[PDB]
């Protein structure tokens, strides 16, 4: 039985703003390198020969960016299926076509593409094919989603789960999600059937992993009143039950909101996924090889560090780099081309292509994209975006909530550039 | 035993086991005939300035030695490496293992009623092996060695017939280990098409499965894979491979297209 | 060919991949009494070695190079068993027979390899008799050229080292170390030697010996007391049997503690051992190839009453002595040999150059 | 006849994934047959332009996997032989090839005795009734044990290194041969030091200046063993040698995932502090003592001589 796997691009369930709009959702870089190409090598990691990626969202961008990668040619064990912007939506169309063109023959993998991880798949996808050898196909799928506290920053109350199950046979009872419920019930007409118990355990998170066999294909297209996959497991677990595996170390989570987009790139150099750790050049990029070093820190190649720039936990530059002095730098990483001048302040800034920092510039907790000519005392605080080439000047400080860009209706600024409020 | 002229020729190839190191040389036990045991020799288990005594054997592995010239007391039995610059090797591993197969095969003639401590093998060899040099070639002679037991093959089977042909033997020796090897192969289809030429294509797709049925002979299609079946192919010839390839890819190269339909490897 | 020697008393729980002897009852109590199960001279080396008589440096080298030469010089050489590989396979129960006599030195295992070399060196294509003179002349040339012109070349190399007023010390029991000192002394020179020894074998006495009948000033301190030549020492000459590929040196019981005692100080050890003892052998602990003589040779003369008579009378009393002993490459640091004063660690560099390239 | 190029991208993709196969050695195998056909059909004209495509190809197989010199230093030994061998022809084209490959078949069969070698040098260092300690896991001191285990009657320790217990395994696999190890935790490195004979350690990669570099748990070995000076014998074929310095940048070490020492079942706590582990640690070269070596012994920085004959230093920068 081979194996292949889809990989939807974004269910439009929609967190990011406005960042959605030059380039994608999914082309998302983490550090310096596109966020298909983490997933990608995810599903590289685990073997898969063939796998499916849908576009929806300018077939320019997207085709121009897989013209330049290595797995353009299937030299290697990939080549990528790639269709173009049809009538496409979220994942509901998307297993409606994996149905209708029916690309599907057993166990294929649904991940989104957006989780990143390290979980060598195979393990528990034998012990699913057992059981569905075994028990005359009542059980349809296995979902494997981690072990946790109840306190973690990956574990922010979006995704919280919640699920009862069995502990011997380990098939679920109830998928009650918690965004915004305190007090908790179960329906107990389900446990006079298990007399000898039953556990419930708060102790997960979604990785947004699992596995399907096309049985939900037909459990989807039959029931067209399930589109997302939570209302979908709901649905199964009101009327066919589905299975439950604990892992024990791996770990991958699903970047929905920025709160993920910085516990990720904080944990990527906090290394917590290797093979995953970005010295590895996954491109053929020679404007990527970084030289790690002693407490995690990347130095790109002509880096021109700036003197007396003391750097502590987790950092990065790039290609071309020009970084001024006085520089107490933690938890960051930052992009190429960056001509960030002399006493630039910065603490887990992630800043972008093509900018060109001015002198004397506080900034902290940041993340920002092309060419932006940032300027003088730029101070900032929790959960600040700038985007997209707008030009801030001499202290146009801002608060902690942040949407602005350059477009006129979704940002804090008209048609110029933010130089006067 | 394996060819009873014991002394073998003047730069020739053999191979040897090593079953125990001397104090300076390294006198291994040779095999192609019974319990000898010869010797290594100094200057050349290379060409240049290598000069070292247990990386290169273990006590209980083969490897490829070569002869220069050996004589009775003048005490030079070469087991070495001399000249195999662009010399082929691994033909004298194959008679090696056709003449240990022989044995295996005459080893247990030990017939029914259990004589293992000395029934005198030579009279169960010496006369079975006796007029076997009918030509001079050696590789020629391991092609023929080899056209010994395949028994049917020389079916000219006569000159010291033993009994009555070659009774235990032929009882089931001859015949009990043929010992053919073939891997498993499953060479795929797709094929199917759409239209009202398309129905004539399914039609003909119906028919493409008579097809590669009857024609080409590719045998026993089952019906297990309800999508798309297999066609089956197993070496006892291996020359099933490049027809069955030839007239798949005629179907794809000129059936198909004619009537507009999909199909591929 | 030969049997072995039987056990006496009892042993240590540690040694018991070493076996222990006695010479109250020898090898030849039993075997071929006229020797031709055997050659002659192995039967001769081996109960003179029983009783300790050639106990040297190079002597026993010297000892077996006598025994072999009149092994190899009257050699019958057989028929249907070829010219040069029937003699090294019957000298493996000549030295597995030394073996069981009383081991090996490894002064003579480099006798051993250098004489197996070269009767490979001469084959078959010779007849056995001139063949045989070649290698009389081949292991004479050797042993003349290597123990003698290494003993006078480093007596030049050490007389152009050792200064006026260099009082230097000796473990003492060789025919090197009082070699350099009475053909240093006897040049215009002036240095106090004294000698130091041990229990049981009470050797010093070669050395010191051969000191005041060469006319050298001579003091005397046995190990036990080793203490008290601890300030006053100026260099020390340490008489090794072998030295190994680590870069340590090999030698007694008594030149155990005096090379630690004497690195205490910085007083600049230095060892006297030529090319013929670069060993290729590398231990690192002490008891992991070493004899152990005649486990009742120690004990006391006080009047008659004596602890170590009836020991096999109580239950666990046991006794032993260990002979050989090798000391780490840190404390040792110049050799004395032939092409200079080469140091400690580099020593398997100068037996890289020396064994045919 | 171009299908080379997809099995050098598979190797050094599989060297991306930590590094296959699992066990030491065996990536020597699988390397050195690998590195044999790096001539099949690579054809050329001249000696120079075959030394340019090792260059480029080699350098590109050793920058994509840098924590594993396996690769390197047999790369270098292939280009360093075959300059050899073009060397002595002159004193260009025709005989080249097969002696190249001739002596890549010399040091296949050298690469797989090397076990062989280091197990049966295993009796000239071990006594009756006393304990013995290692650390980690390594088959080639394991193949010592099991040897000393076949002659003699001692009693092992084995203190392992825990961010991941590779220890374990061997600590059970050695009541097989009935010796009756006792296994401490890695708190008593030093609490039984007193109680040690003697210790063995089997290193991964050793540097050109006879410094090795191995598992966690080395470094403080050695260095807790010398307040007994017990001496450390170092396991070390003669394929595992690097012609490396500990200088030429960082990821000398390697870092993993440090969820080995962590669980996710604490709380609210592992938010700030910054975890990290390296799997190998340096150790100095002027404190073990010996090698037991595809040689035989040598002293642990004699190493020169042997990397001024293996390695032509003029390409082992490359």
């Amino acid at each position: 039985p081979p194996l292949q796997a889809v990989l939807v691009a974004d269910s439009f369930d929609r967190r990011f703003f406005p960042i959605s709009k030059d380039q994608p959702r999914v082309l998302l870089p983490l550090a310096n390198v596109a966020l298909i190409d983490y997933t990608l090598e995810f599903l590289t990691a685990t073997g898969v020969q063939e796998t499916f990626v849908f576009c929806c969202w300018k077939a320019a961008q997207i085709k121009e960016h897989l013209l330049k990668s290595k797995w353009c040619r299937p030299t290697s064990l990939n080549v990528v299926r790639i269709i173009t912007s049809e009538l496409y939506r979220s994942l509901g169309d998307v297993l409606r076509d994996v149905d209708a063109k029916a690309l599907v023959r057993s166990d294929f993998l649904l991940v989104y593409g957006d989780v990143i991880s390290n979980i060598n798949i195979t393990r528990a996808l034998e012990e699913h094919r057992l059981r569905r050898k075994l028990e005359k196909n009542v059980s349809v799928m296995t979902m494997i989603f981690k072990e946790s506290s109840p306190s973690h920053p990956t574990r922010c109350h979006e995704d919280n789960v919640v699920v009862a199950v069995d502990s011997t046979t380990n098939r679920v009872l109830h998928f009650q999600k918690t965004q915004g419920l305190r007090r908790f019930a179960f329906p107990l007409s389900l446990f006079q059937g298990s007399s000898d118990g039953v556990e419930v355990r708060y102790d997960l998170l979604d990785c947004h992993i699992s596995i399907c066999s096309p049985q939900v294909a037909q459990l989807f297209t039959d029931n067209f009143d399930y589109q997302t996959r939570d209302d979908f497991v709901r649905g199964l677990l009101v009327n066919n039950q589905i299975h439950m595996h604990v892992t024990a170390k791996e770990y991958g989570a699903r970047v929905s909101n920025l709160h993920m987009y910085s516990a990720v790139c904080a944990d990527v150099i906090r290394r917590w996924v290797y093979p995953l750790t970005p010295e590895a050049n996954f491109t053929d990029s020679t404007t990527q090889s970084c030289t790690h070093s002693r407490h995690n820190i990347y130095r790109g190649p002509e880096v021109s560090l700036g003197h007396g720039s003391i750097l502590e936990e987790n950092v990065l530059l790039g290609s071309g780099t020009v970084i001024g002095s006085n520089c107490f730098i933690t938890n960051s990483v930052i992009g190429p081309g960056c001509h960030i001048g002399d006493n630039v302040v910065l603490d887990q800034t992630y800043l972008w292509q093509g900018v060109r920092v001015a002198a004397g510039a506080q900034i902290h907790q940041s993340l920002l994209c092309d060419n932006a000519e940032v300027k003088e005392r730029v101070t900032l605080k929790p959960r600040s975006v700038l985007t997209s080439q707008v030009v801030v000047g001499p202290n146009i400080t801002l608060p902690e909530g942040s949407v602005i860009s350059l477009h006129p209706p979704d940002a804090e600024e008209d048609e110029d550039d933010g130089e006067f409020s | 035993r394996f060819y009873q002229h014991k002394f073998p020729e003047v730069e020739d190839v053999v191979m040897v086991n090593v079953r125990s190191i001397a104090e300076m040389g390294a006198y291994v036990s040779l095999l192609e005939y019974n319990n000898i045991e010869g010797m290594i020799l100094l200057s050349e288990l290379s060409r240049r300035r290598i000069r070292s005594i247990n990386k290169l054997i273990r006590i209980g592995r083969n490897e490829c030695v070569v002869v220069i010239r050996v004589d009775k007391e003048k005490g030079y039995i070469d087991l070495s490496k001399r000249r195999v610059s662009p010399e082929e090797a691994i033909k004298c591993e194959d008679k090696f293992t056709k003449s240990k197969t022989v044995y295996s095969i005459l080893r247990h003639v030990a017939e029914v009623l259990e004589y293992t401590k000395d029934e005198q093998l030579e009279s169960l060899f010496q006369r079975t092996a006796w007029v076997f040099d009918d030509k001079y070639k050696r590789p020629g002679y391991g092609a023929y060695d080899a056209f010994k037991h395949a028994v049917s093959d020389p079916s000219i089977l006569d000159s010291l017939d033993l009994n009555e042909d070659e009774r235990e033997v032929l009882i089931n020796n001859i015949n009990r280990r043929l010992t053919p090897q073939a891997v498993k192969i499953r060479a795929d289809i797709e094929v199917a098409c759409y239209g009202y030429e398309g129905i004539d294509a399914v039609k003909e797709a119906l028919r493409a499965g008579l097809n590669c049925s009857t024609e080409n002979m590719p045998i026993k299609i089952n019906l297990i894979a309800p999508p798309r079946y297999v066609m089956t192919t197993t070496t006892l010839e291996r020359t099933e491979g490049l027809s069955v390839l030839s007239q798949a890819m005629a179907v794809i190269k000129e059936k198909i297209e004619e009537k507009r339909g999909v199909f591929n490897v | 060919q030969v049997p072995t020697r039987k056990d006496y008393g009892s042993k240590v729980s540690l040694f018991s991949h070493l076996p222990q002897y006695s010479r109250q009852n020898s090898l030849t109590q039993f075997m071929s009494i006229p020797s031709s199960v055997i050659h002659p001279a192995m039967v001769r080396l081996g109960l003179q070695y029983s009783q300790g008589l050639v106990s040297g440096s190079n002597a026993r080298c010297i000892a077996l190079l006598r025994a072999l030469q009149q092994v190899i010089q009257d050699y019958t050489t057989p028929p249907n068993e070829e010219l040069s590989r029937d003699l090294v396979n019957k000298l493996k129960p000549y030295m597995s027979f030394l073996t069981q006599c009383r081991p090996l030195s490894a002064s003579m295992h480099n006798a051993i390899k250098f004489l197996n070399k070269e009767i490979t060196s001469v084959g078959s294509s010779k007849r056995e008799e001139e063949a045989k003179s070649e290698l009389r002349a081949a292991i004479d040339r050797y042993v003349q050229e290597k123990i003698v012109l290494a003993a006078q070349a480093i007596s030049r190399f050490a007389y152009q080292k050792i200064s006026n007023g260099d009082v230097i010390l000796v473990y003492g029991c060789s025919s090197l170390v009082s070699r350099i000192l009475q053909e240093a002394w006897t040049e215009g020179r002036r240095f106090r030697v004294v000698v130091v020894d041990s229990r049981p074998w009470l050797e010093g006495r070669h050395t010191l010996r051969s000191l005041v009948h060469a006319g050298v000033p001579a003091s005397y301190l046995l190990i036990p007391a080793a203490s008290y030549v601890l300030p006053e020492v100026s260099k020390v000459l340490l008489g090794a049997h072998a030295l190994l590929a680590n870069g340590s040196v090999m030698s007694r019981v008594g030149t155990a503690q005096l090379a630690l005692v004497a690195r205490a100080h910085n007083v600049p050890v230095l060892v006297c051992c030529e090319t013929y003892k670069f060993c290729e052998r590398v231990q690192t602990d002490a008891f992991v190839s070493n004899e152990l003589d005649d486990p009742d040779d120690l004990q006391c003369k006080r009047g008659e009453h004596v602890a170590l008579a009836n020991w096999q009378n109580h239950a666990s009393l046991r006794l032993l002595n260990l002979v050989y002993d090798v000391t780490p490459p840190e404390l040792v640091d110049l050799v004395i040999t032939e092409l200079g004063m080469i140091p400690c660690s580099s020593v398997p560099v100068v037996l890289r150059v020396k064994s045919s390239d | 006849g171009s299908e080379l190029s997809e099995r050098i991208e598979s190797f050094v993709e599989t060297l991306k994934r930590g590094g296959g196969p699992r066990s030491s050695e065996e990536m020597a195998r699988e390397t050195l047959g690998l590195l044999r056909q790096i001539i099949t059909d690579h054809r050329w004209s001249n000696a120079g332009e075959l030394m340019e495509l090792i260059r480029r190809e080699g350098r590109r197989m050793t920058a994509a996997q840098p924590s594993e010199t396996t690769v390197g230093n047999m790369v270098r030994r292939v280009l360093k032989i075959i300059r050899e061998e073009y060397g002595r022809l002159h004193g260009h084209y025709a005989q080249l090839q097969s002696n190249i490959i001739e002596a890549i078949n010399e040091l296949l069969v050298e690469l797989e005795g090397t076990m062989e070698n280091i197990a049966a040098q295993a009796l000239e260092h071990i006594h009756s009734n006393e304990v013995i300690m290692t650390i980690g896991f390594s088959r080639t001191v394991e193949a010592f044990l099991k040897e000393a285990a076949r002659k003699r009657k001692f009693h092992v320790i084995v203190a392992e290194c825990a961010p991941f217990c590779q220890g374990h395994e061997m600590a059970v696999n050695l009541s097989k041969a009935g010796i009756e190890t006792t296994v401490m935790t890695d708190a008593a490195i030093f609490a039984v030091m007193s109680r040690v004979n003697k210790v063995i350690i089997g290193t991964k990669t050793i540097l050109a200046n006879g410094a090795l570099r191995a598992v966690t748990g080395t470094h403080t070995l050695a260095l807790a063993a010398k307040h007994h000076s017990t001496p450390l014998i170092v396991c070390a074929p003669m394929f595992k040698l690097s012609p490396q310095f500990p200088n030429e940048e960082d990821s000398f070490h390697k870092f993993v995932a440090p969820e080995e020492v962590l669980p996710f079942t604490e709380g609210d706590i592992l938010e700030k502090v910054s975890v990290h582990c390296p799997v190998f640690d340096y150790v100095p070269p002027e404190l073990i003592t010996l090698f037991i070596s595809n040689i035989g012994g040598n002293a642990p920085s004699y190493i020169y001589r042997l990397m001024s004959e293996l390695y032509h230093p003029d390409d082992h920068v490359l």
